[PDB]
RNA sequence: AGUUCAACAGGGCGUGAAACCGUUAAGAGGUAAACGGGUGGGGACCGCACCGUCCGCCCGGUGGAUUCAGCCCGGCGGGGCGGGGUCGGCCCGUCCGGUGGCUCCCUUCGCUCCCGCGGGGGGUUGACGCCCGGGCGAAGG
RNA sequence: CCGAGGUCCGCGGCGACGCCGGCCUCCCACCCGACCCGUCUUGAAACACGGACCAAGGAGUCCAACGCGCGCGCGAGUCAGAGGGUGGCUCGCGAGCCCCUGCGGCGCAAUGAAGGUGAGGGUGGGAUCCCCCCGCCCCGGCGG
RNA sequence: GCUGCAAGCCUCGACGAGUAGGAGGGCCGCCGCGGUGGCGCCGAAGCCCAGGGCGCGGGCCCGGGUGGAGCCGCCG
């Protein structure tokens, strides 16, 4: 929460340009994969069109069951005639060409609404995951050579108007390897999804968040995988694809400044969103090894019992000798006085 | 969803979780709330007493805007003003007292449920309770009315 | 390429659990389905009938999924999914998938020989 | 906060391979390619990476630096040890033991050196 | 029909309600239809206020 | 065979938090280490409540927390509660509380901090007080939900005082035959 | 014979399952056939030294080779709350120093501006932006 | 070593696709066991019903509302719904983001047919925690 | 030395019938979508098999034949 370093703003050509921007508190918001997944599966459900079987299907015929009296199976059969259709099952779901069981109506609940606070919570946890090297590399993005995980670039990139100026920047920031992955991923979809305008499928690329659209959207259009989004309007479905957090976002300097005003630090609430602030943490020190091995907890735990106790196999004390004197030390004395009793010695 | 459904684990079982002796049929006990006096009387007289019969007078044209009378208690009375206002007049009890207009806050009647802090206060409400004004006079303050 | 150790892989039953009355009908496949009839002999486990798979037939936890050679099987599709078996090559053996081509199948066999990884189907094309 | 990040990579990861009742991880800084909080390579602040050299000769000991935490380009240091079998194992052993850098992966790293040298 | 403690439900679904069901699938497209009508009206009364 | 009934062999006790929360399961990994090695009866009670559901972890208002701290013998102890510390708007003063809970509402967090108080979390509690010394473990009104007003003998029995399930509380709704 | 990568694509012609049937190969057959458990015989396809119990660590001699090792000099790089190690900035939270103006709490007072009510200046903070070589947190880079 | 469950620092004949190995599957033989499934039924191998065989299709669904349990967000509040504002858009985007002098819904007060009226701690048990005394101590705790 | 996938590993003791019904687990299976990791004319899906195997089981993997263009693993 209070661990916010100073993020540098890399130039449009090479390394840092001397501009440093404080890390917004949004990147320190609680990372909640269970919130982002819950919101994603309800938001991605909100853009789909309804499908339905025609209500007239199956009932286009006039059929009355022949009933009891003949070897037929007592099912609605088509009226008499000279066709093959006459005498066949018409209405039941078991019958060929008949109605389906529970025809899919077009008024089912396609859309699900999420709480506005949970949509923002899922957005803060999705932005906080875009600031850790682990969650982004494990998301799938190849950023093993980028200069810094929060990739803040100068506002000059907002004025780009040609794709050659945009592809060169991604090669300078070593982010082109994340796009070469998109080219190698372009393939053909499996199954009957190719007949429904979803033939070619590919992978995702580095998202780019800007502030002013002076040509940024059209300069990064033709690059496969690039997703451009305004800083004020961030869609969770593109910043957390498939419900998984860790989208490699390329930030602009202008978008990084306003990012602290959209959601606000914990000290002062936001301004562009009335009555909103970042969610609090229910766990400040999220490092278990620092708490367990601390100077104050080791004084309260017992020494570790690292001696496993195997099952002691039970030998018969009556048959065995060394385990009888282990349970009864007198057994050796009582046995010697009995073995010696079988010795024919003469007394007084 | 359907993967978490119960029918997905009933494939193979014949009766589909509805018994073999008494098979699942179509309305074996009447539709809806039928038989509330004949064969479901033990259910209606045990969980819904008073369901059958009439009680009270009939109000033909009832307009809920006429009986509108939202109430407020004395414990939440100081919620209608800022927390700083409650303290700026708590230190100077020498006569300057804040005026709490309960009518302009969305309420009509004031009830004396909770305890009131010992500070002079003027309240403006359309209706007061007997104990509501007794606790305000005892703490210090007036109970003015508003039409 | 010997494994780390070859224990006595004891199996409580080597036969398959055949479905009831799957020898009298072609529609009844041999895939096991629990009989749930009210008067079924197999369900009531009469004497001399077909056996039902219980949890008692469970193999030893140390020898489960263990091939007769002593290794455990792991399906690979390329040389990248093969180098994960570099460590613990005494306990896991690679197995090239069936959809790979004979061109790339030879590359996995050559790379597995360097890393001392055993392949169950070395010469498959 | 490694323990916080492991609760997101333990089941949902791009490097996770689940098949044949086995689970492997394919991150570059994993010694035994095992999915565990001990061997995971892109989560901790001190990770040991051992890879073969550019050619067939040598061993590259990749170590994670201290200042390179949020900077992946300046986060790893390459150490190429093209020596005999004993000298390579002795150099890597002194890097881990005498620097106290990830001292729990000492023997696991020594067994990976002898595995890539063959 | 009742089994244990519960409410006495009165779902008014005894008519042929399935023939009279209005689905709000044109709700977002109706916002665009209303908005483009306000912009078209605005240009028609350009010097005059658009609210009325 | 042996003559024993297997009806109640399984003890139905939640041994793992049913929530997929990340920060909550990290506190479970912390207090499971203390419930085994600290040998303190406090950590064994916090571990149970980290598993319990939301209905078994009711809120704890400020007033209900202040009154339990003003009892004789609670001078400089901490008010531990596994749940949310909601604000009680009908109370006036806050007597320098030192609380520790999972969540604290925005107004309750402001009134506690403005009074000079201190708000902790269960990871800081296990750091400063591993044995649980100097703590006062509190709880909320578990039987305070509206759901428990319907639980009883039956609405239509003598001496019931059980709230019946009705659509709307009115005059023509279950008041005619059996309620007079 | 010919065309085609292919006629295991020859015209209701891609792929060509099951039921059923023909034929070939193998075996058997009086108490209908099948089935469970146990073993034996046979068959069809498969696997298995060439010293695969001479693999590996260490050790001791024999015999061919070592851009040959400890040690030392120079450069580079990295680790180091139980290295604090002495000097230093920087970010965030918090509390003071309120250090001086803008919102001020509906803060007390003076006041065009229509018939008592809505407007424009000065004096008073649990609040922002600044400053402290001012603290404090195993809060950080 | 009659001791926290086994080892041999014992050994023999064969080892070229054959004289070795597979026992699960294929065919056949023998011994023991063994009546046909589904279903209703107190009771089915039944002289109870359905089933000649094979393939494909074939039956617990969706909507409204309610109850309890659980996950999540905020919390005496909560939900922004109709609608409005738009990157001037909008290819993905009939999504998403933003705010409505939050109208209103459900809660924050009940009771009476109604006019109406309207809410001030004790005892017992009790997880947990606090304090005191006496011993031991590896000085952190332990025992009474 | 070995693990620490803590939703993991290890130790000990008792126990195991079951229709109607209830619950849990599934790295059992089918179609489609958002992520992700691949495979394919050096031969995909499907289909066939006296071939080699895994799981108590649902089923699955590999080899051979046939086929000629798409298909699959994991997290949701
Ligand atoms: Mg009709
Ligand atoms: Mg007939
Ligand atoms: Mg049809
Ligand atoms: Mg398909
Ligand atoms: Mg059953
Ligand atoms: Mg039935
Ligand atoms: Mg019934
Ligand atoms: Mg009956
Ligand atoms: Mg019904
Ligand atoms: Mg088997
Ligand atoms: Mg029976
Ligand atoms: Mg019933
Ligand atoms: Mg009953
Ligand atoms: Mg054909
Ligand atoms: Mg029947
Ligand atoms: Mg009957
Ligand atoms: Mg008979
Ligand atoms: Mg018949
Ligand atoms: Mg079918
Ligand atoms: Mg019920
Ligand atoms: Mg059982
Ligand atoms: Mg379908």
């Amino acid at each position: 929460a209070c661990a916010r370093p100073l993020i540098s703003v890399y130039s449009e050509k090479g390394e840092t340009s001397g501009k440093n921007v404080v890390m917004p508190a949004v990147f320190r918001a609680p990372i909640r994969p269970d919130i982002v997944n819950f919101v994603h599966t309800n938001m991605r459900k909100n853009k789909r069109q309804p499908y339905a079987v025609s209500e007239l299907a199956g009932h286009q015929t006039s059929a009355e069951s022949w009933g009891t009296g003949r070897a037929v199976a007592r099912i609605p059969r088509v009226r008499g005639g000279g066709t093959h259709r006459s005498g066949q099952g018409a209405f039941g779901n078991m019958c060929r060409g008949g109605r389906m069981f529970a025809p899919t109506k077009t008024w089912r609940r396609w859309h699900r609404r999420v709480n506005v606070n949970q949509k923002r919570y899922a957005m803060c946890s999705a932005l906080a995951a875009s600031a850790l090297p682990s969650l982004v590399m494990a998301k799938g993005h190849r950023i093993e050579e980028i200069p810094e995980v929060p990739l803040v670039v100068d506002d000059k990139v907002e004025g780009y108007k040609k794709t050659k100026e945009a592809v060169l920047l991604l090669k300078k920031l070593k982010a082109w390897n994340d796009i070469k992955k998109v080219y190698a991923s372009q393939r053909m979809r499996a199954g009957k999804g190719k007949m429904r305008n979803r033939r070619r499928i590919q992978r995702k690329g580095p998202c780019i968040i800007y502030n002013e659209d002076n040509g940024v959207t059209r300069a990064f259009r033709n690059i496969p995988g690039i997703t451009l989004q305004s800083v004020s309007r961030l869609d969770l479905l593109k910043l957390a694809p498939g419900g998984h957090i860790g989208r490699f976002c390329i930030w602009t300097e202008g978008a990084f400044r306003k990012l602290d005003d959209l959601y606000g630090t914990w000290r002062k609430a936001s301004t562009l969103k009335v009555d909103y602030n970042l969610p609090m943490h229910k766990m400040s020190i999220t490092d278990l090894n620092r708490i367990i091995k601390s100077e104050e907890v080791q004084k309260a735990i017992r020494p570790a019992n690292r001696k496993i106790n195997r099952r002691v196999f039970k030998k018969n004390p009556l048959k065995n000798l060394r385990v009888m004197m282990k349970l009864n030390p007198y057994a050796k004395t009582a046995r010697r006085r009995a073995i010696m009793a079988h010795n024919p010695d003469v007394k007084a | 969803p359907t993967k978490k459904s119960k029918t997905r684990k009933l494939r193979g079982h014949v009766s589909h979780g509805h018994g073999r002796v008494g098979k699942h049929r179509k309305h074996p006990g009447g539709r809806g709330n039928a038989g509330g006096l004949h064969h479901h009387r033990i259910n209606f007289d045990k969980y819904h007493p008073g369901y059958f019969g009439k009680v009270g007078m009939r109000h033909y044209h009832l307009k809920r805007n006429t009986t509108f009378c939202p109430t407020i208690n004395l414990d939440k009375l100081w919620t209608l003003v800022s927390e700083q206002t409650r303290v700026n007049y708590s230190q100077k009890p020498d006569g300057p007292a804040p005026i709490i207009d309960v009518v302009r806050a969305g309420y009509f009647k004031v009830l004396g449920k909770g305890k009131l802090p010992k500070q002079p206060v003027i309240v403006k409400a359309k209706f007061f309770s007997r104990r509501a004004e007794e606790k305000i006079k005892g703490v210090g303050g007036a109970c003015v009315l508003t039409a | 390429l010997r494994p780390l150790t070859k224990p006595k892989i004891v199996k409580k039953r080597t036969k398959k659990f055949i479905r009831h009355q799957s020898d009298r009908y072609v529609k009844i496949r041999a895939n096991w389905r629990k009989p749930r009839g009210i008067d079924n002999r197999v369900r009531r486990r009469f004497k001399g009938q077909m056996l039902m798979p219980n949890i008692g037939y469970g193999s030893n936890r140390k020898t489960k999924h263990m091939l007769p050679s002593g290794f455990k099987k792991f399906l690979v599709h390329n040389v990248k999914e093969l180098e994960v078996l570099m460590m613990s090559n005494k306990s896991h053996c690679a197995e090239i998938a069936h959809n790979v081509s004979s061109k790339n199948r030879k590359l996995i066999v050559e790379r597995a020989a360097q890393l001392a990884i055993k392949v169950t189907n070395p010469n498959a094309r | 906060s490694p323990h916080l990040q492991w609760m997101v990579i333990r089941n949902s990861s791009s490097f996770l391979i689940k098949r044949n009742k086995q689970t492997y991880s394919t991150e570059p800084n994993n010694l035994k390619a095992r999915n565990a909080f001990r061997f995971n390579g892109l989560i901790h602040r001190k990770t040991i990476g051992i890879e073969p050299a550019a050619d067939g000769k040598g061993v590259v000991v990749v170590l994670k630096k201290r200042s390179g935490q949020r900077k992946p380009a300046s986060s790893y240091g390459k150490i190429t040890i093209n020596k005999n079998s004993r000298a390579t194992l002795a150099s890597v052993r002194n890097i881990i033991r005498k620097n106290k850098y990830r001292r729990d992966l000492r023997m696991a790293a020594l067994r990976r050196v002898s595995a890539i040298l063959s | 029909a009742p089994s244990r403690n519960g409410m006495i439900l009165n779902p008014h679904f005894h008519k042929d309600w399935q023939k009279r069901v209005r689905t709000w699938f044109n709700q977002p497209a109706r916002k665009i239809r209303r908005r483009k009508a306000r912009q078209a009206k605005a240009r028609r009364i350009a010097p005059r206020p658009v609210s009325g | 065979g042996v003559d024993i009934r297997h009806n109640k062999d399984r003890k139905v006790h939640r041994k793992e938090p049913k929530s997929q929360d990340i920060y909550l399961r990290l506190l479970v990994k912390l207090y499971r280490f203390l419930s085994r090695r600290s040998d303190a009866p406090f950590n064994k009670v916090i571990l149970r409540r980290l598993f319990m559901s939301k209905t078994n972890r009711p809120p704890l208002a400020l007033s209900r927390l202040i009154r339990k701290m003003k009892l004789p013998g609670r001078e400089n102890l901490t008010a531990v509660v596994v749940g949310t510390i909601t604000d009680d708007v009908r109370i006036q003063n806050i007597p320098k509380l030192k609380v520790c809970a999972l969540k604290v509402t925005d107004r309750a967090r402001s009134r506690i901090l403005k009074a000079g108080g201190q708000i902790m979390t269960f990871d800081q509690l296990a750091l400063t007080s591993p044995r649980g010394r100097g703590t006062v473990l509190l709880s909320g009104p578990r039987k305070g939900r509206q759901v428990y007003r319907h639980f009883g003998k039956a609405p239509g029995t003598p001496h019931s005082h059980t709230k019946p399930y009705v659509r709307s509380k009115g005059r023509k709704f279950e008041r005619a035959r059996g309620r007079r």
